[PDB]
RNA sequence: ACCUGUUGUGGUGGAUGUCUUGGCCCAGGUUCUGAGGAAGGACACAGCAGCCUUGCGAUACGUUCGGUGAUACGCAGAUCUUGUGAUCUGGACAAAGGAACAGCUUCGAACGCAACUGGCCAGCAAGGGGUCCCCCCGAGCUGCCUGUGCGCCAGUGUUG
RNA sequence: GUGACCUGGCGCACAUGGAAUGACCCACCGAACUUAAGCAUAUCACUCAGUGGAGGAACAGCAAGCAACCUCGAUUGCUGCAGUAAUGGCGAAUGAACGAGCAGGACCCACGGCUCUUCCUGAAAAUGGGCUU
RNA sequence: CUCGAUCGGCUUUCGUUGGAAUCCAGCAAACCCUGUGGGCUAUGGAGCAGUUGGCUGUGUCUCGGUGCUUCCCAGUACCAAGAAGAGUCCUGGAAUGGACCCACGAAACAGGGAGACUGUCCCGUAUGGCUGAACCGUGUGCUGGGAUCACUGGGAUGUGGCUGGCUGUAUCCCC
RNA sequence: GCAGGUUUCCACACCAAACAGCGUUGAAUGUGGGUCAACCGACCGUGAGCCAAGUGGUAAGUUCACCGAACAACCAAAGCUGCCU
């Protein structure tokens, strides 16, 4: 709902920011780097505890 | 001694002594020393109390009453399994020692 | 017990080689001097540097020569004046060459480079 | 229990002596014996280099007969000389004896004249094999010391005397 | 952690413009957004062509 | 033309704060350009100006702490961050003077019997 | 055509062989945290960055300084070269000089009181700003136990 | 004349304490599975778990000790005593110590293995104290 | 502020050294006499009487050395780390492989890297150099000789102190 | 509109990666936006209840005891107000 705490809102915003796919230029980093973002949540799949 | 040392955490407990006893309680007086006082730190005879190894002697059984209940009043054949500690002694004589050649 | 630092442990040595920083890769990527330089300075090997000439002496480019234009210490590679190669498209790229293969034909001779030559040249 | 004639086991391993997943164990393995031999040797020679121009052990110990009836005849080293042995040797100051390297034991007394005479002559061959360096390097110099005993201070490994057991043997 | 008063003074110091009012959001990500309504004499467009918003 | 610590160490506080003000104004302009996206030569200057600001502030704070150490050098009850930064145990450590304190009997015996150097021939 | 089989081949599958910046084991040394704020936890911080980092804190993948001495690099972008000088590295870390020793949001022993609150728009207040007042911002101080000292006291406690 | 002490308090200043740490340590507390071919004293075990406190080590420590000897001479650790003496439904099982041989008896501890108090002396250990310099 | 002592993984800690500018005190700071401090430390002690030894700033005039710096003369040293990527040829994508006569190091054949199997390709290793820290060469450093300075031993003679042993006592010692 | 969800809201691109037991669509994917308060609410107290404090219990920390302005204690908790200064 609309009612939140400032702490909860900051945490939800950080989770929104983390919910992002890897930059494209990252795989090319010489020593073989990450291909995809394995830490990526979706509101349907997995819920935040909070 | 333990109660006084836990209540006064920044002091060091040297001896205590019985002062009184009634039906309900026994009363003791505990001598404590402030390790961060210039007089204490200056006088050599008590200067050993200011070293970090002397914290909570009441808690570790280093005071006279502790030495009493640890069996350390006596020595020799009347304090056989007492030193350097009851548990240290028990460990030392329950140890399975495996030399390189047996 | 063997003393510290002088250990022939394969795992430790390989860890050091593969996690060395750039100031250590500078000396791991050292190259041998030509006989001209070797007689002239009484020094046998130096760390390779941009702007100096090399002869490849090994690999599929043996007997070729050119000025070093890039020390790619991350890859332990060295790029040379004109040892190039076309990509799938016409873009010409550089071939990395481990500096142990090359020998050094000239030096750039900065101030610290000349001081290093002198300090290693004085026989002891 | 054996189906044979083997003795009664008497095994004595009923109390979690074994370092398993659940237990810490009561096992001490002495794999340090080899390295500790060399380490003890190294720290012993560091002791020598520290207290260099003196015996590596350092105090002269007396010779006392081992305690019981089983070891009566075996002699060994004591903790320090009795003040009677000191006074008989010529030393009336225990602290000075200690500072020049004779060990004192006021707990001990001489229950007989043999121990007294033996340790007295021990101290007397000491104090003659002994070269005292003078304080402050250039003042008075004692008797016997020849001004090159100070030039050549030699650290002997064992204290001149025979083995301790060589007095009952 | 900027207050509306802090934002008023900071705006008048960065760009010497009197703020008629300040309203403030904390936008979802966690940034704090501020609407700064200028006095009628001021012109947010004539100020934006200075600031670089165009 | 960026800020060099050896070049601004010679400056004085009133001349250094004006430089810091110019630097903060420039970084603000870079932050506006980051939104009104311009050139990479303007988007990569951000960290240059930011480290420049950092080192101007470093020179300021270092000069101030230096003069404060000059001030409270001889005084007792210095500021806690000007007192010598040892670990808590060795802040509370019994002094070497106090460890070497001795009773008068100790001193008189250590005088009357010095440990002497001696070897056995 | 279907089935069964045998070969050849192609798929599905990840066994094997070889190795390994990893573990496990033994020996040696040290044990070096914290109210001057620890260990942990948050929220931040990168031109293109989400994660990770014994990265870092509004000076925010880094600041001063030293050692080194031309890179770094996945793209670009201006700085940088016989040099105040790229990069990497060193506990913000060497100077033997009592010379030098920056900064460090926020909860946390967590310290003004609380807190599922960034609340009481806390009290006091150096200063800064808008106009004596007043208004806004505001460093800093205010935790408890215990010890010592200083100030003020309490008592039909003992006395003068 | 409106005090001097004693005993308590409040505020301030200067300080300790607090919390953390898959090894070791000190003090307590404290099981049961198990074994006994059952089970209850016994055993596991004066262990696991729990509480408190540390240090680089901790604890112990120059005898109100060992012994009965031709005595020894802090404590600790090892070898061994010794699976012995002894305890135990004298069942299952448990079970030391001294002698003796070593390491140690240099060092960041010592009045170089002691000392406080007792006891002797004694005008507080003697040209006031404090803040800055 | 000086003066001394103590510390160096360092930037101190302590002091009844003395001085100035000051403030409390006023029979004289404040704790403390319900005892701070000294003596002894039970195979001994204290007192007293007497002897025999040693440590110490020593007032004072003697002699030598070591060196903190500086100056001259002379010599030495200043740090790395060896040996074929040999003339060739062949195979190979790449020689560390193979063939031809001749080569060399080793106090280094521990290791690791490099386009495959290396003692002589690279880092390194053994050894060496440091560890007064300076790891440096129109600048230094060391040694030796010589000189100035900086500093401490040996003899005068009042001390200021101390302090060990030994003898005797009539005196006593309370854990 | 609550609790819960936590960007699913909106727009554009996009469905030949996969999901939606189809697929020019979507709560999918990618990008970029959007939530403005003196007046609506938390915040202010108080209720049931709880914590610190005070004191007590324990070998000892405690999720140990008491919450007592109806109602406690072993308790020196009125630090505020008017005038003078």
């Amino acid at each position: 709902g609309a009612i939140k705490t400032l702490k909860q809102k900051l945490k939800y915003g950080k989770k929104m920011k983390q919910n992002r796919p890897i930059p494209y230029w990252v795989r090319f980093k010489t020593n073989s780097k990450q291909r995809y973002n394995e830490k990526r949540r979706h509101w349907r799949r997995t819920k935040l505890k909070m | 001694e333990g109660r006084v040392g836990k209540h006064c955490g920044g002091l060091r407990v040297l001896n205590s002594y019985w002062v009184n006893a009634d039906a309900i309680y026994k009363y003791f007086e505990v001598i404590l020393v402030d390790p961060m006082h210039k007089a204490i730190r200056s006088d050599p005879e008590i200067n050993w109390i200011c070293k970090p190894r002397q914290k909570h002697r009441e808690a570790r059984g280093v005071t006279s009453a502790g030495r009493k209940h640890r069996g350390l009043r006596h020595k020799g054949h009347r304090a056989t399994k007492a030193r350097p500690s009851v548990r240290a002694n028990w460990k030392r004589r329950n140890l399975v020692k495996f030399w390189r050649y047996r | 017990v063997n003393k510290v630092g002088k250990s022939g442990d394969r795992r430790k040595a390989r860890k050091s080689y593969f996690t060395a920083p750039s100031h250590v890769r500078r000396v791991i990527m050292s190259a041998r001097l030509s006989k001209d330089l070797r007689q002239k300075y009484k020094v046998k090997s130096l760390p390779i540097r941009k702007e100096d000439e090399v002869k490849v002496k090994r690999g599929s480019h043996k007997g070729r020569d050119g000025k070093v234009i890039a020390c790619y210490r991350l890859k332990y590679a060295v790029h040379i004046d004109k040892i190039t190669r076309e990509k799938a498209n016409g873009q010409t790229v550089q071939i990395g060459i481990h500096p142990s293969n090359v020998e050094i034909t000239k030096l750039k001779l900065d101030k610290d480079r000349k001081k290093l030559l002198e300090t290693k040249g004085r026989r002891k | 229990v054996k189906k044979g004639n083997a003795p009664v086991p008497n095994a004595h391993f009923h109390k979690h002596w074994n370092p398993t997943g659940s237990q810490k164990g009561h096992v001490r393995c002495f794999f340090k014996q080899g390295p500790q031999k060399k380490i003890r040797r190294a720290r012993r020679q560091k002791k020598a280099a520290a207290v260099f121009p003196r015996p590596v052990k350092g105090p002269l110990r007396p010779i006392v007969h081992c305690k019981s009836q089983r070891f009566n005849m075996k002699t060994r080293l004591g903790r320090g000389f009795t003040t009677l042995e000191l006074k008989t040797a010529g030393l009336t100051d225990r602290r000075y004896a200690r500072t020049i390297g004779i060990s004192v034991d006021r707990r001990r007394r001489n229950h007989c004249e043999e121990s007294l005479a033996l340790n007295a002559e021990r101290i007397k061959t000491y104090l003659s094999k002994l070269v005292l360096f003078p304080l402050k390097a250039g003042k008075k110099l004692p008797e016997g010391v020849t001004e090159e005993d100070i030039k050549n201070p030699v650290q002997s490994k064992q204290d001149g005397f025979p083995k301790a057991s060589s007095y009952g043997k | 952690r900027a207050n509306k008063n802090q934002i008023k003074t900071a705006v008048r110091k960065m760009y010497d413009i009197k703020a008629a009012r300040v309203n403030t959001l904390i936008r979802p990500d966690g940034l704090k957004k501020a609407y700064v309504k200028l006095m009628p004499d001021n012109d947010a467009l004539d100020i934006a062509n200075k600031i670089g918003i165009l | 033309p960026k800020v060099k610590a050896h070049e601004i160490r010679q400056l004085e506080k009133k001349d250094l704060l004006k430089q810091l003000d110019d630097l903060k104004t420039e970084l603000a302009q870079l932050r506006v350009a980051k939104q009104t996206s311009g050139a990479a030569s303007k988007l990569c200057k951000i960290k240059i100006v930011r480290r420049s600001i950092a080192r101007v502030l470093t020179v300021l704070n270092m000069k101030e702490k230096n003069t404060l150490r000059k001030l409270y050098k001889n005084k007792k009850y210095k500021p806690l961050d000007l007192r010598p930064k040892k670990t808590k145990k060795e802040r509370l450590a019994l002094s070497i003077i106090d460890r070497r304190r001795k009773t008068a009997r100790q001193k008189k015996i250590l005088h009357a019997y010095p440990m002497r150097k001696y070897y056995v021939k």
